[PDB]
This record gives structure tokens, sequence and C-alpha cells, in this order.
């Protein structure tokens, strides 16, 4: 019942500015101060800064204050973040973060993330292909099969099959970097080699930077 | 300025077992007032954002199950887990709120199973791609433990180097194994200049190294 909502994926371009938000709905805003958590890839947490709706007060992590501002909206109980002169160290995963002012900050219900990714580049969608399922795509009655979604920048893109109808199995990998610079991945699933006859397998994927959208069919 | 430290950075564990991390902090956490101890611990399971198990150091958050126990007061805590599930895989972090937030470096949990051999496919370059003059191979190596897994490409008996990139999985939530994804790319002129193509794997739950291969 408590949710909190983040914005999506952002390409911003070394030097600009960017302004990720937060709607949170399912408790009373303004008696819950707000928090932003950044977290580099592999790496661990780190606060940033928070604030309470009641005025925008903030209070900030002191390596942060130069980089992060934020503001607030009761109105719309929705909190914002805003990251200025972007280099490459700004490139990461920022939660929202709610806590209660009245106790600390123990932060009881997060956002759901936000990739920032700071390039030179433009974005590009990915060229989803179909992975095939054969005969030596088998062992022991059961067939794997895929979608690769190969050449985006950045990341990440999100994959689903069947819209969300199916989740048996499903191996989703983390992206890899080729050598030309743009993401990679696959996204398999293990499935019987009956079903196929008389069974539909669709690969969702969204990469949204480029708002990018495909429903490749993945057939033997 | 609190330096929040925990060890192990890391470890592994069987179902059942039960686990203890500590997260020792430069600076005491306890007031005086309060006599309540100012420390969160968060879960953070593989591409999920961090759930809060503990305040106040010993207080479990609403539907956190009763094998987390916090533990701990002034400048030395321990989170333990008695019955550890498959499902407990994870990142935990100690996080300290008598002054501004800091986190500790996390404990990673990984999980001990037996040696599970894993299933090997293989797959063509689609139309659709080497449609554009790419054509991109794939090794799809599911469900094995440890992580620890070789896979070499060979074309035409002629083993490549250079021309691959793997991609593994987190541990499984129920099996506790790992998937691994082994694509070959070269160009469709490289494509077509060949016969076979394989993908040999070595690994701990394979006695005799597992070819899979297909023919163009």
């Amino acid at each position: 019942e408590v949710q909190l909502q983040q914005s999506g994926p952002e390409l911003v371009k070394p030097g600009a500015s960017v302004k990720i938000s937060c709607k949170a709905s399912g408790y009373t805003f303004t008696d819950y101060y707000m928090n932003w958590v950044k977290q580099s890839h592999g790496k661990s947490l780190e606060w940033i800064g928070g604030i309470n709706p009641n005025n925008g007060g903030t209070s900030y992590n002191q390596k942060f204050k130069g980089k992060a501002t934020l503001t607030v909206d009761k109105s719309s109980s929705t909190a914002y973040m805003e990251l200025r002169s972007l280099t490459s160290e700004d490139s990461a995963v920022y939660y929202c973060a709610r806590n209660d002012g009245y106790r600390g900050y123990a932060m009881d219900y997060w956002g759901q993330g936000t990739s920032v990714t700071v390039s030179s580049a433009s974005t590009k969608g990915p060229s989803v292909f179909p992975l095939a399922p054969s005969s030596k795509s088998t062992s022991g009655g059961t067939a794997a099969l895929g979608c690769l979604v190969k050449d985006y920048f950045p990341e990440p893109v999100t994959v689903s099959w069947n819209s969300g109808a199916l989740t048996s199995g499903v191996h989703t990998f983390p992206a890899v970097l080729q050598s030309s610079g743009l993401y990679s991945l696959s996204s398999v699933v293990t499935v019987p080699s009956s079903s196929l006859g008389t069974q539909t397998y669709i690969c969702n994927v969204n990469h949204k930077p480029s708002n990018t959208k495909v429903d490749k069919k993945v057939e033997p | 300025d609190i330096v929040m430290s925990q060890s192990p950075s890391s470890l592994a564990v069987s179902v059942g077992e039960k686990v203890t991390m500590s997260c020792k902090s430069s600076q005491s956490l306890l007031y005086s007032s309060n006599q309540k101890n100012y420390l969160a611990w968060y879960q953070q399971k593989p591409g999920q954002s961090p759930k809060l198990l503990i305040y106040w150091a010993s207080t479990r958050e609403s539907g956190v199950p009763d094998r987390f126990t916090g533990s701990g007061s002034g400048t030395d805590f321990t989170l333990t887990i008695s019955s550890v599930k498959a499902e407990d895989l994870a990142v935990y972090y100690c996080q300290q709120y008598y002054s501004y937030p800091t986190f500790g470096a996390g404990t990673k949990l990984e999980l001990k199973r037996t040696v599970a051999a894993p299933s090997v496919f293989i797959f063509p370059p689609s139309d659709e791609q080497l449609k554009s003059g790419t054509a991109s191979v794939v090794c799809l190596l599911n469900n094995f433990y440890p992580r620890e897994a070789k896979v070499q490409w060979k074309v035409d008996n002629a083993l490549q180097s250079g021309n691959s990139q793997e991609s593994v999985t987190e541990q499984d939530s129920k099996d506790s194994t790992y998937s691994l994804s082994s694509t070959l790319t070269l160009s469709k002129a490289d494509y077509e200049k060949h016969k076979v193509y394989a993908c040999e794997v070595t690994h701990q739950g394979l006695s005799s190294p597992v070819t899979k291969s297909f023919n163009r």
C-alpha cells in the first residue's frame, strides 16, 4: 500500500543536470522525511541527503553538497533530487528512501531505483534477435530458447516473457560490454520440447532511454 | 563521521545452518536519554532495493521473519540468521543513524549446495541478424554449481580467443545454482567460412568435458 515510484533511466551529457522524481503513495507524506541514496555498480549504499515536506528543510551528505539538491512538493507528494555538473562518478542507481524524522534515518520504505548513466553518447535502441530452440538445444526432452538483446546504449533494458505470465526458469543475464562499447544481453528460458508444437513464446523487450519497444517471437 | 565496518565481506552457508555477521562502529551508537541503539540492518536481494530488517539495533520491522535477530550494543553489533533459507541470498548492510547516516561495506550471503552439472545448449545466429552483416552464436550453461565453469568455443577444431563474452546470473533463490551465457560474435563473412561450431565445457559436476555443437 505504501508505494514509492521514481522516474526512469536517465541518459545525460557530461556537465548537464538531471532531476529524478519520486511520488510517494500510501501514507501521509508530511510526517515522514525523505532520503536519497546513491548506489554505484557492485558497490554499497551512500546516503545523499534528506528533506521534510513541511518547509523543504534539508540536511546533506558532506561530499554531495555541490552535486545534489533536494526539492520537495508535498502538494503532489513528490520529492526531487537534482544532480549538476555531471561526470562519470555520478553514474549509478539512486533510490528514494522514506524515514521517520521523529526517530531517525531508518528507511523502511525505499523506491525502485533509477539507473543514471552520464555519457557523451546518444541512446541507441537494441536489436532484439531471437534464440533458436533446436535439437542440440535439448537435454532430457526439455528445450532452451530466448531473445538476444544486442547493441544498446545505455543500461538498462527490461526483459519479460508473455507479458509476465511466465516467470518459471527464466534467465535474463547481466549485460556485457562489447568491444564496440554497446551493451548486449540474453534472457533465455528452458521449456519442454512438448509445448513447442503448441505454445507461443514472446520476449517483451523495453529499452526505455530510446523509447524502443519490441515483442519478437521465438520459434524453432 | 562514523566508520561502519562489517566482517566478513562475504560468506557461504548451507540451507538450515546458522549465520552471524557483525558490524563494529567507530563511534558508540547509544543515547543515554533513549537507551536505544541508532543502528539498522537492511537486506538487498539481487536486482532489488534495500529492504529494512531491523531498527533500534534489536527490533524487527514488520513482516521480517523471526529468523533474523538483531543484537549488540554501543560499538559492536551482530545480525543472526537461525535457519538459512535458500532465498536469504543477499547483501546485508548495517547503517548507523546516531548522526548523519553512514553504511557498512555490506556482507555478501552466498548459499552452499551440492555439485550440480550444467545443462549445455547452443544457438544459431538468427536470420534477422545475419541479414544485417553480424553473426552472434550463443552457449547456455544452465543450472550448475559452483560458479567456476570454463567454456571454450571451437570452430572447425580451431580454438578461438578474444571473440566471446561470458555473463553469469546471480544464484537462484530456490535451487542456489547459476546460469551462464557465452556469446560468440564475428562477421557473417567469418560465419560462412567454417562449418563446425562447438562449445566445450569444463566444470566440477562434469567428469568429461561436455561439447555441444552444430553445423551452418
